[PDB]
């Protein structure tokens, strides 16, 4: 498509008002935090930036990159700055440029994890916004599901 | 079929008027549970309701913000709790075509 990203750039080469506008809508209810917990640890990045490439449960078993710890420490510094400081934004920054090789988080690797976390407003945005691609689908059940008029 | 706009975007004060409206019946809950919002998020309207601040806008911050909700789906959700005067206050904002439910 003739979409600004594609699944496999990496985050770090998205443009920094791009990830803003993404920041400010994990920032609502406090999402991001969400995000971090379950991004897995030691994923082959790009080998999991396709889409259905990410199996959650199987990435899981290496355990998650942060802990509740990592996030905290985002928390505090950001604490410190002005009320309007953005923790999202502070979370992105750091993953990033987290890993080594081919450790480098994605733009599809960030999808498939927003949906992962049922955050859907952060996710139609990375589908439109990034990839020019459709809405991903919502779950029958929960929060996240569509409700029919009878 | 779903043109509506999100819900974070209904204005001011049609979003005031729905939530003044939920906040007097007080069915915060009943929302929370139809939709089934977890723990964390049925704690946090509670505990802002605690504060004084309204307890269906922070339902609608919740539900309407991290889900991405249109104002239909919202409207399916009064039809379906039957909370017929919540629908007429968003009837502008939804096709007319669904004005019959109300």
């Amino acid at each position: 498509l003739s979409s600004k990203y594609s699944r496999n750039t990496e985050l770090r080469r998205v443009e920094d008002n791009d990830i803003y506008r993404l920041a400010k809508i994990l920032d609502e209810n406090s999402c991001w935090r969400k995000l971090m917990s379950i991004i897995p640890k030691g994923m082959d990045v790009q080998a999991c930036s396709g889409a259905g490439c990410l199996n959650f449960p199987a990435e899981i078993k290496k355990g998650f990159k942060y802990t509740a710890q990592d996030v905290f420490q985002i928390d505090e510094a950001a604490n410190r700055l002005p009320p309007d400081q953005s923790k999202s934004q502070m979370m992105i920054d750091e993953w990033k440029t987290s890993g080594k090789l081919n450790e480098r988080p994605t733009v599809g690797v960030l999808l498939q994890l927003l949906v992962q976390a049922e955050l859907f407003s952060a996710a139609d945005f990375v589908a439109l916004d990034f990839l020019n691609e459709s809405t991903p689908a919502r779950p029958v059940d929960g929060p996240g599901a569509l409700i029919s008029l009878e | 079929l779903d043109n509506t706009m999100a819900i974070r975007l209904l204005p001011l004060p049609v979003r005031a008027q729905l939530c003044a409206h939920l906040d007097a019946l007080d069915v915060w809950q009943q929302l929370a549970t139809a939709v089934k919002l977890y723990p964390d998020q049925v704690e946090q309207i509670s505990s802002q309701k605690q504060r004084g601040r309204s307890a269906s806008n922070e339902f609608l911050n919740i539900w309407g913000g991290q889900y991405n909700h249109t104002v239909q789906t919202l409207f399916a959700l009064f039809k379906k709790l039957k909370l017929h005067n919540a629908m007429r206050l968003i009837k502008d904002y939804v096709s007319e075509d669904l004005h019959k439910y109300i």
